[PDB]
């Protein structure tokens, strides 16, 4: 499914759920919340000059 | 089966009848609780849970009673005058129970090598020479002591009915384990070990023959199933250790190690060092309990010495008032409050 | 800040309390413990 995954190119996020729960919760919380913040941005692309 | 001893909350008594109710009559032959019951020295103490009677003080009467309903009987007179005035009392009247007696019961006393403090040695040259159960005969006194040497003498005076009555006397090389009181106060010097150097008296070199109260228990059952035909009995160590190494071990564990080498005289200022127990800092004894190690199948602690179980024992006084260490980090900003709130 | 800025400029001066020193500490603080990892991580895997 990974490789049907590079068919498609989504993105795709692994995290480790040995740690205990609550923090692998925090961490794929942590890394979904930019998504969803910026989601009003879609794409959005800027330029320093 | 039913069995007395005084002063239960004095731990040589107390522990003893801990471990003589867990144990069974005539097990130490080979290599479910009694009735165990007791006198206490404190009007603050309490019937310890493994003794069932109450007494704070008791009727002589009464006294006399549980006497006869005891199939053994020990008594301890170390430091207590009056302990041996009231088993005088007892096994005289005991020479009536005897009359009385439902069977040969047994009378035993606990006693200390103490006594033996002003010998001659049999070789007076070879210092090293040990000397046994058949020695004590000789042991030249110590002056309390010898009050307690004649209610011993007395004691085998009954002892004489034999077949008809056993009596016995032992006596006990310094006491160690449970809290046992000079290693408590020298336990005591070390947890705290606010001195650089910790002190020692005078020679220190003298050698103090011990026993640990397990193991001195176990002596007195094996006695008590034995019925050993020999009146007296001797409760020492192997361990040979001189006092200096006692104190060396004390330090070199719980202290810095260092120890410095002083006048009696400056021990003398320390309140629960008794004459008593400056007089266990006096002496210099050499015996064996040759008797008890050929009879005696005792499952030991160790035969060993003080020295060498030291962890165990510390172990042991550590649990005896919890004192295991309180070990903290607390975790946040920094400073202001926190180190605060952490020295407070 | 308020404890900080509160306390005495004699007892703040040139310490790490200085509020330069204390707001890029408090942030490296928070920075550093992270709910995705701390040092409390450790004892809470010994769940002391």
């Amino acid at each position: 499914i990974q490789d049907e995954f590079d068919k498609v190119l989504i993105p795709i996020i692994m995290v480790n759920g040995a740690r205990k729960m609550h923090i692998v919760q925090y961490v794929m919380n942590m890394k979904l919340k930019p998504l969803v913040e910026n989601r009003e941005s879609i794409f959005e692309k800027c330029y320093p000059v | 089966q039913r069995v007395f001893i005084n002063h239960l909350d004095t731990y040589s008594s107390g522990n003893i009848g801990k471990f003589l109710a867990n144990c069974v009559a005539g097990a130490s032959l080979e290599e479910g609780t009694f009735q165990i019951v007791g006198t206490l020295v404190k009007p603050e103490s309490v019937k310890p849970d493994f003794a069932v009677e109450a007494y704070k003080g008791i009727s002589r009467e009464d006294l006399l009673s549980h006497l006869m309903e005891c199939d053994a009987v020990i008594y301890n007179i170390t430091e207590n005058v009056q302990q041996v005035e009231e088993a005088l009392w007892a096994v005289s009247a005991l020479n009536e129970e005897i009359s009385h007696f439902e069977k040969r019961k047994v009378f035993i006393l606990l006693s200390t090598v103490m006594t033996w403090a002003r010998s001659k040695p049999l070789d007076p040259d070879d210092n090293e020479v040990p000397f046994t159960e058949e020695d004590y005969r000789r042991r030249k006194h110590h002056p309390n002591f010898l009050d307690h040497i004649n209610a011993e003498k007395i004691v085998l005076k009954f002892g004489k009915n034999a077949k008809k009555f056993a009596t016995y006397v032992v006596a006990s090389g310094l006491q160690y384990g449970a809290e046992g009181g000079i290693l408590h106060t020298f336990f005591k010097m070390a947890w705290l070990g606010e001195v650089p150097a910790l002190p020692v008296f005078g020679d220190g070199t003298n050698c103090i023959p011990a026993i640990h109260v397990v193991d001195l228990a176990g002596v007195i059952q094996n006695i008590i199933d034995h019925v050993p035909k020999l009146h007296y009995l001797v409760a020492v160590d192997e361990a040979v250790h001189t006092l200096e190494d006692l104190v060396k071990c004390i330090s070199k564990n719980t202290g810095p190690g260092k120890i410095q080498k002083v006048p009696k005289e400056n021990a003398f200022l320390t309140k629960d060092l008794t004459q008593e127990y400056l007089d266990h800092l006096l002496v210099n004894l050499r015996m064996e309990a040759l008797f008890v190690k050929e009879n005696f199948n005792i499952r030991w602690v160790a035969q060993t010495g003080f020295v060498e179980n030291i962890n165990s024992i510390l172990k042991e006084y550590k649990q005896s008032r919890g004192l295991l260490p309180i070990k903290i980090c607390i975790l946040g900003p920094p400073a202001v409050g926190k180190s605060s709130i952490s020295e407070e | 800040k308020e404890r900080v800025m509160n306390l005495p400029e004699s007892v703040v001066a040139g310490t790490h309390y200085s509020q330069d020193r204390f707001l890029r500490s408090l942030s490296h603080y928070r920075d550093i413990n992270t709910d995705d990892e701390t040092v409390f991580n450790y004892f809470d895997e010994l769940e002391i």
